[PDB]
């Protein structure tokens, strides 16, 4: 297969994504979930890890790390300390509104994902670190977890297997940095959400000092569907090492913004012009696309012609995918004001722990606040580039990287627009 | 350069040279003591880009 996209409805993992079906447990067994779970639990952790490693599932939270090798770090015997599968549900990524759909509309799929993933590595309990702003989704998920306990599916003797397993929900309090896995671990412990330093990885020392895997809602909720439908079925889609399906979040200057599931290697032009009803003004009106949420460098209209919306083709497009959030920016958009507002986001959402992020993101926002008005000289462009090259790779987590990357993409693809901005500043203010 | 032409000619004869063209006493030909404000140039490493000090 070389032609990708146009995914059928019978291969969609996410049935009832839109909210048109009953999300509760008697409606969840009508859609295939919580079915043949005991025969999953009684094949050991190693068969589950083999069906994840065979499936080619990669990280859906912004990292792109492979899921099976990640969970195989936790396949070690205990030494008096328990283990925890914590599901990252923070979803502070601008553009990305997909895990909100998974929690709000398929909560029992998430709970079954928690149970199967905790079986996969021998975890004792589960924490769903939902966002504090998603309070309706939190109560929705808690009603579903109550319906999970009141059937015998989780808790004491989960699904009739002799495997005890809790599921908790911890709410955030409005911090984007709690989306990162080590700061999420620090946020469960009741402290400031400031990220840990690796090593020690969470697979050795995670939450409370216990071995812990923090995994996204999307990469957790699809894994019982992987184990039921088949690992070769799930690896049969997408290109090589880019398998699976993906919940794309098309927002911005489109006619119909949408959260929609599509095969992994879909062309971006095909995705926008099919599932969103086209860019406002048409494809000729397209200026740029922020491809995968705020932490990815934007791609202009010449790159949006042929590129495939998986990890490796966007690496060849010298950008990233991450959470696959297509923020569409037409020709009527002031691109510099949009990127400056996004850097304002990154300075109002940054925990302030270590020096390069804490100083460089505020300093880049001051430089971008001068670039919008044009209040500079063009020799400060590449200097700002060096500022990004003094942030990228010298921080603790990838929020410094995720704040350096949009400025790098903006400069590298729209340098002469900045130069004409500053020369028209120079002519009309002096 | 206030000497009259008889003393000036006697002095040019006794020196054997031409003295009023090259006077050692200074007059209006010098610079003015009140100068315009200068704007000195900067060094070559006053650049906001490629200013890594190890290079
Ligand atoms: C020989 C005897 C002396 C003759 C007088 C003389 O040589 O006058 C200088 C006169 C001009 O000298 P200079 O080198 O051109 O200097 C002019 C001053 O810069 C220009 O001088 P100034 O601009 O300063 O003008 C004022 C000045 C003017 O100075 C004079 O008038 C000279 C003094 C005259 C007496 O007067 C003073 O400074 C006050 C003089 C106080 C001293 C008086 C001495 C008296 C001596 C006898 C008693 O010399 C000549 O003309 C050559 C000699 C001529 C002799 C003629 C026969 C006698
Ligand atoms: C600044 C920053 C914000 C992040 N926000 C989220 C988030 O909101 N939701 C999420 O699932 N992962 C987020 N991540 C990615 C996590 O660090 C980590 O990759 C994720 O919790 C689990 O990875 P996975 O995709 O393999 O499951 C963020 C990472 C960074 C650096
Ligand atoms: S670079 Fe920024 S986001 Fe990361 S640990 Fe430091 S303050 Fe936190």
């Amino acid at each position: 297969k070389t032609s990708f996209g146009s995914l059928k409805d019978e291969d969609r993992i996410f049935t009832n994504l839109y909210g048109r079906h009953d999300w509760r447990l008697k409606g969840a067994q009508s859609r295939g979930d919580w079915y043949k779970t005991k025969e999953i639990l009684l094949k050991g952790p190693d068969w589950i890890l083999g069906e994840v490693k065979t499936s080619g599932l990669r990280g859906r939270g912004g990292a792109g790390f492979p899921t099976g090798l990640k969970w195989s770090f936790m396949n070690k015997p205990s030494d008096g300390r328990p283990k925890y599968l914590v599901v990252n549900a923070d979803e502070g990524e601008p553009g990305t509104c997909k895990d909100r759909e998974i929690i709000r509309h398929d909560p029992h799929k998430l709970v079954e994902g928690c149970l199967v993933g905790g079986r996969a590595m021998g975890a004792r309990a589960a924490y769903i670190y939902i966002r504090g702003e998603f309070y309706n989704e939190a109560s929705n998920l808690q009603v579903a977890i109550r319906e999970a306990y009141e059937a015998g599916l989780i808790g004491k003797n989960a699904c009739g297997s002799g495997y005890d397993f809790d599921v908790f929900v911890v709410r955030g309090a409005g911090a984007y940095i709690c989306g990162e896995e080590t700061a999420l671990i620090e946020s469960i412990e009741g402290k400031q959400g400031k990220p840990r330093l690796k090593p020690p990885f969470p697979a050795d020392v995670g939450v409370f000092g216990c071995p812990t895997t923090v995994a996204n809602v999307e990469t957790v909720a699809v894994s019982p569907t992987i184990c039921r439908r088949g690992g070769a079925w799930f690896a049969s889609f997408g290109r090589e090492r880019n398998s699976g399906t993906k919940l794309f979040n098309i927002s911005g200057h489109v006619n119909n913004p949408c959260t929609v599931e599509e095969e992994m290697s879909v062309p971006l032009k095909e995705l926008i012009e099919k599932h969103a009803g086209g860019v406002t003004g048409g494809w000729d009106n397209l200026l740029a696309v922020i491809p995968g949420g705020s932490s990815t460098p934007l791609i202009p209209k010449s790159v949006c012609e042929t590129v495939l919306m998986d990890f490796d083709a966007l690496i060849q497009a010298q950008t990233g995918l991450g959470t696959a959030a297509v923020i569409v920016m037409d020709r009527s958009t002031d691109i510099v004001k949009a990127i400056a507002r996004l850097i304002e986001f990154y300075k109002h959402e940054s925990c302030g722990q270590c020096t390069p992020c804490r100083e460089g993101v505020d300093w880049m926002n001051k430089v971008m606040a001068r670039f919008v008005r044009g209040d500079a000289r063009p020799a400060e462009i590449d200097s700002l580039w060096e500022i990004s090259k003094q942030i990228e790779g010298h921080t603790i987590c990838a929020l410094g990287d995720g704040a350096a990357w949009p400025v790098q993409g903006l400069i590298r693809h729209f340098r002469p627009e900045l130069e004409e901005r500053m020369q028209r500043f120079a002519q009309q203010h002096q | 350069a206030s000497a009259t032409r008889l003393i000036q000619g006697l002095r040019n004869w006794a020196s054997g040279r031409d003295l009023q063209a090259k006077l050692q006493l200074r007059y209006q030909e010098i610079s003015k003591r009140t100068q315009p404000p200068p704007k000195l140039p900067v060094g070559p490493s006053h650049r906001l880009s490629n200013n890594y000090y190890c290079a």
